[PDB]
């Protein structure tokens, strides 16, 4: 792991840094588009955020 | 009744909230972390890079001149005393009047901005190709051959000049001089010249209304102002000599120039700014590995702010990553 496209990398970015009242909902949608992070995010939401903040 | 196992209502609902507010935590953290030391390691690239290449050196050179300079309170209130206040501020109550945004959100500092535009070109300062004859009438220009350029005299030293264009009056025989100067204090007393000096005065002009300013550097000779406003909040482009607002284009385009890079430069730091405007007509960038322009910039910015505290560090560093994402998509928002 971990691999997400360019573009949510970017929206990603973009909202943790601009928008953050809509941080949760992008992590709605991510995990709604991309199954094997829906899976790490339960199994461990700490590994997963430090995971995230390498882009 | 049990061992069955109660269901609950319903699963795992999994807190993003909790996840969402955790990680904005993080990320603050991540942030005041890279804007700290210069632990010696990137020092040596920042050290050497500036000997590989010039274009580094070129640019650390400029972050030199350009970014503290324009802070200068004794400079910001002679500007002020020297300008028309009154007619400014008149003009900009003027359009304020019909109606500034239903959101006048800030929107006043943008009628400012763009009523110093016109107060500079229209009445300020004035355009100087050839110069008129010292001697002769003002409109008078086209009867002058240069005879070169050369050093200051001992007045114009004074005033951080490095070359003086002199000129010959076939009418009349006296020599006209055109000093260069840096000082933009003096440019207020000559209210002439070119790009250049311009750019310089109109700096030094947005910075003393206590505006966020930059000077933005094209290597294909040409320069110019970036204005934050916080209505629109990212950051405007801003052109004295074309009296122009908010219409980067207008140099790839409109004018259909070629251009390579575009470097910005402020208090706040030194930023690629290339994306904003070389939107076709795109000539190579061959002059340094992107890779460490991108590194340049940025041990340049960090430099620039050991002195601020994790709070300026922090929301500045969201700043410039907004600006990131507009430059690297293709918009505003
Ligand atoms: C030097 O700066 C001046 C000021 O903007 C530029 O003069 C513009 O030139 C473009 C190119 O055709 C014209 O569209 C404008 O009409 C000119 N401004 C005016 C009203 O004089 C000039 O282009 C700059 N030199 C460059 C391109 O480096
Ligand atoms: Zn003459």
């Amino acid at each position: 792991s971990i691999g997400l496209t360019v573009e949510d990398l970017l929206s990603l970015r973009q909202v943790v840094s601009g928008n953050p009242e809509a941080l949760a909902p992008l992590l709605e949608n991510i995990s709604a588009r991309y199954p094997q992070l829906r899976e790490h995010i339960m199994a461990n939401p700490e590994v997963f955020v430090s995971m995230l903040l390498e882009a | 009744s049990s061992g069955l196992v109660p269901r609950g209502s319903h699963m795992n609902n999994i807190d993003f909230d909790s996840i969402a507010k955790m990680l904005l935590i993080k990320y603050k953290d991540f942030i005041l972390s890279k804007f700290k030391k210069a632990a010696p390691v990137e020092n040596i690239r920042f050290q050497n890079l500036v000997h590989t290449n010039q274009f580094a050196q070129g640019v650390l050179g400029q972050s030199q001149h350009l970014c503290t300079v324009y802070d200068n309170p004794s400079w910001h209130s002679i500007v002020l005393e020297t300008l028309d206040l009154d007619l400014i501020y008149k003009n900009v109550d003027k359009e304020f009047a019909k109606d500034g945004h239903a959101e006048g959100e800030n929107i006043y500092t943008d009628y400012l901005v763009k009523e110093l535009l016109r107060y500079f070109k229209q009445d300020f300062f004035k355009w100087c190709n050839k110069p008129d004859c010292n001697h002769c009438g003002q409109n008078t220009s086209e009867n002058m051959t240069p005879l070169g350029s050369q050093g200051p005299n001992g007045e114009e030293s004074k005033f951080n000049c490095g070359t003086v264009e002199i000129y010959k009056c076939n009418r009349c025989g006296n020599i006209t001089r055109f000093p260069r100067y840096n000082d933009p204090i003096k440019l207020l007393e000559t209210r002439k010249g070119r790009c250049g000096e311009w750019c310089n005065l109109f700096t030094l002009i947005l910075k003393s209304f206590g505006l966020d300013v930059r000077y933005v550097w094209n290597r294909e000779d040409h320069v110019w102002c970036e204005y934050f406003s916080n209505f629109l909040n990212r950051w405007v482009h801003v052109d004295s000599c074309e009296q122009s607002f908010d219409q980067p284009y207008i140099y790839s385009i409109n004018w259909n120039k070629k251009m390579s890079y575009c470097i910005a430069f402020g208090k706040d730091g030194v930023v690629d700014v290339s994306k904003r405007y070389i939107l076709q007509n795109e000539l190579p960038r061959d002059q340094i590995k992107e890779e460490d322009l991108k590194f340049l910039c940025q041990f340049i910015t960090k430099r620039l702010r050991y002195s601020l505290n994790d709070d300026e560090i922090y929301q500045l560093a969201c700043r410039d990553e907004q600006e990131q994402i507009e430059l690297i998509r293709g918009k505003t928002q």
